[PDB]
């Protein structure tokens, strides 16, 4: 039924690379000293625009379109901040000690102090970026991890699931294929697979702490508000 | 009615 | 460090022998269930389990090699995760039920006795359903549990010095060993190479859901202290 | 010292 399971390993990689969202810019406001509201306004506006491309990117993930409309809404609602964070961590990789929110908005941990409780999450985001840099995470591996987060974050909350798990196995096969082609031994292949997947737990943690501050903090658009409102089970 | 619905099909 | 010199089978035997017992609760079936009584039963049980969990962690290979400050941090971050995967494990053979204790087996209708707890009950049941479908083995469960203890707080360290980064590096070497152990179990269970990495990935992806269940549980435990025991009061205070 | 600190240190 699903065309995603028939794709080869290379067909999976090139489809994920081609579907990558564009790197957006922040406002070119030269007022480099940020207040608490100006800091929050830039990030909120950037996130509000990144979501539209994320929804487009999600529909190009192999097998995602085969899910029902309710299943797609649920996965995006549960994982959207995780997906933003791993994107932020990925493009901040070549800038140690810095977070590259946009090419015209590169922040350090000192600038995160403008908002309370944010400098703790900056340090976690920086620590994830540094960890990816020490592992030499490749772009082909990044797009596999980001797809996994999309399909795995809400698959165990479907209750009132088998097709998702088959797609997840496919992406796993794709990750191993990338590590064998890069020359890693068999032992190094499963050790690197485990290390990358263990980082997804920390990303989940970062997303949860961030949500906890975001719905306590609440101008965000109605789309971003409905994504945040979905995590108000507390 | 959610904006996510209209975004996932338009 | 003797942890890095253990073979795969020695790793399993070490973890299996370190398994904590299955404690009982003081659940009197004649007392009418109330919001205060059920939360007290779960708290008293969790406080006694923490004492066993602390002594279990010391028997995990490579854990005692860490500094005492590092040990404190890992347990403070992962204690609710470790209770939850233990709850999920002993609830596998009881579909739709959560086996908090051999004499305390609960369903979701009883989780509604506390507001906001039923939603986490559903996630625990869904996770327990997954271990049942995968036919998770005990040797694999004790590996997953040790991974949680070493992984949940490894990227939350202060690590102000360059030698403090060495403590992070040693944890990674032990985690790679546990990954080698998991693969050893799956190759010995007759799985092919493709099946081994697939199962290894399915197992570690459930840990993301277990972290999610812990974060949501901790959040509600913040408000429940506003409305116990001293060790559990300090474990929870480490997350505020 | 916290309780977890002493129990871990207990020998
Ligand atoms: C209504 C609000 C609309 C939400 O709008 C927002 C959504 C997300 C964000 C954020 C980010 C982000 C944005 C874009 C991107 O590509 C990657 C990351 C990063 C991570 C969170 S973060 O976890 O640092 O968020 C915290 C943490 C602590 C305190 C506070 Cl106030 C917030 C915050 O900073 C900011 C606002
Ligand atoms: C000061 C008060 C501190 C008391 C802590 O003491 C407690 C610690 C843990 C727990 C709990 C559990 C548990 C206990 C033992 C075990 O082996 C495995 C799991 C399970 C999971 C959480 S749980 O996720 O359901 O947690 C929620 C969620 C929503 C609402 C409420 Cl009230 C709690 C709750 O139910 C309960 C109390």
């Amino acid at each position: 039924n699903s065309l995603a399971l028939s794709l080869t390993a290379d067909q999976m990689v090139s489809a994920l690379l081609d579907a990558e969202p564009p790197i957006l810019y922040s406002e070119y406001d030269p007022t480099r000293p940020f207040s608490e509201a100006s800091m929050m306004g830039l990030l909120t506006n950037l996130a509000d625009r990144e979501l539209v491309h994320m929804i487009n990117w999600a529909k190009r993930v192999p097998g995602f379109v085969d899910l029902t409309l309710h299943d797609q809404v649920h996965l995006l609602e549960c994982a959207w901040l995780e997906i933003l964070m791993i994107g932020l961590v990925w493009r901040s990789m070549e800038h140690p000690g810095k977070l590259l929110f946009a090419p015209n908005l590169l922040l350090d941990r000192n600038q995160g102090k403008c908002v309370e409780g944010m400098v703790e999450i900056f340090d976690m985001l920086l620590a994830t970026s540094s960890r990816f840099r020490m592992m030499n995470l490749q772009g082909e591996e990044f797009v596999c991890l980001k797809s996994i987060i999309l399909l795995n974050s809400g698959v165990y909350t479907f209750l009132s699931k088998d097709h998702i798990h088959r797609v997840l196995d496919k992406i796993t096969d794709t990750l191993i294929h990338l590590m064998a082609k890069a020359g890693l031994t068999l032992q190094q292949q499963h050790q690197r697979l485990a290390q990358l997947l263990l980082i997804l737990s920390h990303i989940r943690h970062m997303s949860n702490k961030g949500m906890e501050h975001l719905y306590s903090m609440k101008p965000l658009s109605d789309l971003l508000l409905e994504m945040l409102d979905a995590h108000r089970l507390h | 009615h959610k904006i996510l619905h209209r975004l996932l099909q338009d």
